[PDB]
RNA sequence: CGAUGUUGGAUCAGGACACCCAAAUGGUGCAACCGCUAUUAAAGGUUCGUUUGUUCAACGAUUAAAGUCCUACGUGAUCUGAG
C-alpha cells in the first residue's frame, strides 16, 4: 500500500510517497479458474451484511468502497458488496472505519438507535402516517433486493418488504 | 426549483444528483434549470 | 452413547426396536436432582418484639397487629400483591350470587 | 475454507450411530426391558387402546363410556384386542401400529347399558318459517377396565 | 380512510386482492392431476 | 409423583418468572415469545378459562433494534378524544420519550383481545436497563434465549479468526487508500 | 312515502389542504419598492355596511388577509319563515 507524507521545515514542503508491505491473496482458492474474486473463492450468494471479515477486505480506512477496476469484482458482486457495506455501516458494524475528529467527538449527542438490515438512508425516509388498509398496504422495506438470490437453507423466500 | 415527474438536462452544465431520497437537476450557470423529481 | 434428546431433565430415554421390527420399546428411568444442584434451606426466625420486663406484653404486642383501609386502597393493595387488576375484587349482585351452584360436581 | 453466515447451514450437524452398534444396543435395551417385565418390577401399567372408533388411555380400575350399544350382557368380561401403547414408570411399548395379543392383554367388565340424556337438535331458518325440533337419546355402555397384563414374550 | 366504492367484489372498481403462492401451488397440483388423467385417457 | 392433592395442585399450577434480555433484539420477536409465556401457551395444562400465566421480566428495553428503517418509518397514533387531539409520533421519538413503550405496545398488540389481556399485562415487567429490583430478581427461575443472534462487530473479532479468514484478493502495491 | 321536515340567515362550529394572512425558502424577462410563479407548513385568524329572501353579485370604508371546500348543499326535539 502507498501513503503520502508531508514534511514542513522553514516554509518548505516535501511530500513523499512511501510503499509498505500489503497482504496478498491466499495460496489456495477453491475454484482457481474463476475470473472474479468472490466467484472463485465460492462466496457467491454466501455473504450477508454481517460478514464483516469479508466486507472489510476491500474498503478504504474511512469507510469508502474500493473501485471495481481495482478490486476485480464482476458488476453484480460489486453492487451487492457495496450495498452490504452500506447496511453494515448503518447497522453499526465496522466501528473503526470512520474518520477521526477529536473536536467533534467531544460534543456527544443522543444515543444511537440500534438497527440492522437498513435499506435506505436514515435521514431520507419519511414516516408513513397513513399506512393504508389491507388491500393497499404501505410496506416497510427491509434488507436489499440485490441479496434475494442468496442461498436459503429453510427454503422460505426472504421478506424484503415488511 | 421546479417539481417535475421527468427530469431532463437543459444544458451541458446540468448535473444529476440524488439527495434526500429524490433526484435533482442542479445547475450553477443557469439556476432556472433546477429540477426536482416528484 | 447416543440420545436424540438430552438426558438432563427428569428422565433418561433409551429407544430400541424389537428384532421382529414391529415394536418400538423405550426405557426411561427417572432422573434424581444431584446434591450439588441444590442449595440449603433458608431459615427465618426473628423475635424483635420481645421485652425483658413483660413477656406477656411482648407477646401481646406481636400478636395484636391490625390494620384497616377503605375499599379503594384495599383493592389496590390486593391487586398489587396478586398481580391482578382492581376489577376482580369488586363484589357481585344478588342475581349473580344466587345462581351459583350450591353443590358443584367433584371428580376423582 | 471461508466461514460466512450462509456458508454453513444454521442447524447443528447430526451424526448417527453405526447400524451394527445401534442394533446391538437395541438388543441390549430389549433384553433389559424383557428382564424387568419377567421380574415384574413394574408397579402400574397404563394402556392406549382402540375401541369403538376411539382411542382411550386407560389404566386398571378405570371407567369408560362408549356411545353405542354392545352385544353383551352386563357383568360380562371382554378382552380389548387393539392395544396401541403400554406404559409403566420405567418402560413403554409402542405398536406399529398395534401391539401383540400375546404381549398385552386388557380386560374390561360391562357395568351399565343405558341411554344418554335427551340432546336437542333444532334447525331454524330466518323469515322462512322453517323450524325443526328433534330429540336424540343415544344408547351408551359403561366399561370398567379391570387389569392390564404384559407377558415376557418380548423379542 | 381507504374506502372501496360500491361493493367489494362486483363493481367496476373492485378490491385488488392478489394471488398467493398457496393458490398457485394448488392450481399447479390440479394441473398435474389433470395431465395424468388426460394421459391415462389416451390409449 | 406421590404428592398430596393440594401440593400437587400448587406444583402443577404454580406461576413461573422468566427473564428476557432485550439488548439488540427485535421488539416483535421479543414480544411474540413474551406473549406466548404470558398466555401460558407453553404449558400442556393450558386452558383459556384457567388462570395459567407466568411472569415475564424484560431487561435492556432501551437497547432494542428495529430491522430496516422502521425507526423512522413506523408511527404510533393516539387520540386524546378532544377535537384536534390526534397525535402520530415516530417510533424513534416514542422510544426517546419512553423506552418501555415500544415493547409494551408490541406485547399488547400480540396478546389476545379479550378481557384477560389487562390481567396478563399486569404480569409483565419491563425495565429500560439491567436495573431490576431485588424483589423481582429473587423471583426469577430461568432466562429465555434471545430470539435473534446478534452479529459481532469487526473489532470484537479475534485476531486468530481474522488471520484465519482468507484474503480473497490481492491489492496492488502502488495503490493508495 | 305506517314521513330521512326545505333555501337563506342567527348560535356553535369539527375537519381537509388544492394556503388568503402570518413563517422558512428555489427561479425570475428578480437592480430597490411593488410583483409573477413553485416548494414546505393547517397551532391561530380570515371585518363592518347600502340594495336584494337571497347563496351569489355590484358598490362604500378598512384590514396581515377578508381562502376553496366537506360535514344530511353541518346545525329548525337550539332559533327565524324573508323566499
Ligand atoms: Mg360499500
Ligand atoms: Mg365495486
Ligand atoms: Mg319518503
Ligand atoms: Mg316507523
Ligand atoms: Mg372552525
Ligand atoms: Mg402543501
Ligand atoms: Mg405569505
Ligand atoms: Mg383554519
Ligand atoms: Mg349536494
Ligand atoms: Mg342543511
Ligand atoms: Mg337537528
Ligand atoms: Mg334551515
Ligand atoms: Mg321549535
Ligand atoms: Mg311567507
Ligand atoms: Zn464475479
Ligand atoms: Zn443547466
Amino acid at each position: 500500500f502507498r501513503e503520502v507524507v508531508e514534511i514542513l521545515d522553514g516554509k518548505t514542503t516535501i511530500i513523499e510517497g512511501r510503499i509498505t508491505e500489503t497482504p496478498q491473496e491466499s495460496p489456495n482458492p477453491p475454484n482457481p479458474t474463476g475470473q472474479c474474486p468472490i466467484c472463485r473463492w465460492n462466496l457467491k450468494h454466501k455473504y450477508n451484511y454481517e460478514d464483516v471479515l469479508l466486507l472489510s477486505q476491500f474498503i478504504r480506512p474511512h469507510g469508502g468502497m474500493l473501485p471495481r477496476r481495482i478490486t476485480g469484482l464482476c458488476q453484480e458482486e460489486h453492487l451487492k458488496i457495496e450495498e452490504c457495506v452500506k447496511m453494515a455501516h448503518r447497522a453499526g458494524l465496522l466501528p473503526n472505519h470512520r474518520p477521526k475528529l477529536p473536536e467533534g467527538f467531544v460534543p456527544k449527542s443522543k444515543p444511537r438507535l440500534n438497527r440492522y438490515l437498513t435499506r435506505w438512508s436514515p435521514r431520507s425516509v419519511k414516516p408513513i402516517y397513513n399506512k393504508g388498509h389491507r388491500w393497499n398496504k404501505v410496506r416497510m422495506p427491509v434488507g436489499s433486493p440485490l441479496l434475494k438470490d442468496n442461498v436459503s437453507y429453510s427454503g422460505r423466500p426472504l421478506l424484503l418488504y415488511h | 426549483f421546479k417539481t417535475k415527474g421527468v427530469l431532463k438536462k437543459r444544458c451541458r452544465d446540468c448535473y444529476l444528483v440524488k439527495r434526500r431520497g429524490r433526484w435533482f437537476i442542479y445547475c450553477k450557470t443557469n439556476p432556472k434549470h433546477k429540477q426536482r423529481q416528484m | 452413547t447416543y440420545s436424540s434428546l438430552p438426558d438432563d431433565y427428569n428422565c433418561k430415554v433409551e429407544l430400541a426396536l424389537t428384532s421382529d421390527g414391529r415394536t418400538i420399546v423405550c426405557y426411561h428411568p427417572s432422573v434424581d436432582i444431584p446434591y450439588e444442584h441444590t442449595k440449603p434451606i433458608p431459615r427465618p426466625d426473628p423475635v424483635h418484639n420481645i421485652e425483658e420486663t413483660h413477656d406477656l406484653v411482648l407477646k401481646t404486642r406481636l400478636e395484636e397487629k391490625g390494620e384497616h383501609l377503605e375499599q379503594g386502597p384495599m383493592i389496590e393493595q390486593l391487586s398489587k400483591m396478586f398481580f391482578t387488576t382492581k376489577h376482580r375484587w369488586y363484589p357481585r349482585g344478588q342475581y349473580h350470587r344466587r345462581r351459583r351452584k350450591p353443590n358443584p360436581p367433584k371428580d376423582r | 475454507v471461508p466461514k460466512t453466515s450462509l456458508g454453513s447451514p444454521p442447524w447443528p450437524d447430526i451424526v448417527l450411530p453405526d447400524p451394527v452398534e445401534e442394533t446391538r444396543h437395541h438388543a441390549e435395551v430389549v433384553g433389559q426391558v424383557n428382564e424387568l417385565i419377567a421380574a415384574g418390577r413394574y408397579g402400574r401399567l397404563f394402556a392406549v387402546v382402540h375401541f369403538a372408533g376411539h382411542q382411550w388411555k386407560v389404566t386398571a380400575e378405570d371407567l369408560i363410556l362408549i356411545e353405542n350399544e354392545l352385544d353383551v350382557a352386563c357383568g360380562e368380561r371382554i378382552r380389548l384386542e387393539k392395544v396401541l401403547l403400554v406404559g409403566a414408570d420405567n418402560f413403554t411399548l409402542l405398536g406399529k401400529p398395534l401391539l401383540g395379543k400375546e404381549l398385552v392383554r386388557v380386560e374390561a367388565t360391562v357395568i351399565e347399558k343405558t341411554e344418554s340424556w335427551p340432546k336437542i337438535n333444532m334447525k331454524f331458518q330466518k323469515r322462512k318459517n322453517y323450524q325443526r325440533k328433534r330429540i336424540t337419546v343415544n344408547p351408551q355402555t359403561v366399561l370398567r377396565i379391570n387389569s392390564i397384563e404384559i407377558a415376557p414374550c418380548l423379542c | 380512510r381507504n374506502r372501496i366504492p360500491g361493493r367489494q367484489w362486483i363493481g367496476k372498481h373492485r378490491r385488488p386482492r392478489p394471488v398467493s403462492a398457496q393458490a398457485k401451488q394448488n392450481m399447479i397440483r390440479r394441473l398435474e392431476t389433470e395431465a395424468e388423467n388426460q394421459y391415462w385417457l389416451s390409449r | 409423583s406421590s404428592f398430596s392433592k393440594a401440593p400437587q395442585q400448587w406444583a402443577t399450577f404454580a406461576r413461573v418468572w422468566y427473564l428476557l434480555d432485550g439488548k439488540m433484539q427485535p421488539p416483535g420477536k421479543l414480544a411474540a415469545m413474551a406473549s406466548v409465556k404470558l398466555q401460558g401457551l407453553h404449558k400442556p395444562v393450558y386452558h383459556q378459562l384457567s388462570d395459567c400465566g407466568d411472569h415475564v421480566v424484560i431487561m435492556n428495553t432501551r437497547h432494542i433494534a428495529f430491522s430496516g428503517n422502521k425507526w423512522e418509518q413506523k408511527v404510533y397514533s393516539s387520540h386524546t378524544g378532544y377535537p384536534g387531539g390526534f397525535r402520530q409520533v415516530t417510533a424513534a421519538q416514542l422510544h426517546q420519550k419512553d423506552p418501555v413503550a415500544i415493547v409494551k405496545l408490541a406485547i399488547y398488540g400480540m396478546l389476545p383481545k379479550n378481557l384477560h389481556r389487562r390481567t396478563m399485562m399486569q404480569r409483565l415487567h419491563l425495565f429500560p436497563d439491567e436495573d431490576i429490583p431485588e424483589d423481582i430478581l429473587k423471583n426469577l427461575v430461568e432466562e429465555l434465549p434471545q430470539p435473534r443472534k446478534v452479529p459481532r462487530r469487526l473489532d470484537e473479532y479475534t485476531q486468530e479468526e481474522i488471520e484465519a479468514f482468507p484474503r480473497v484478493w490481492s491489492p496492488p502495491e502502488d495503490y493508495r487508500l
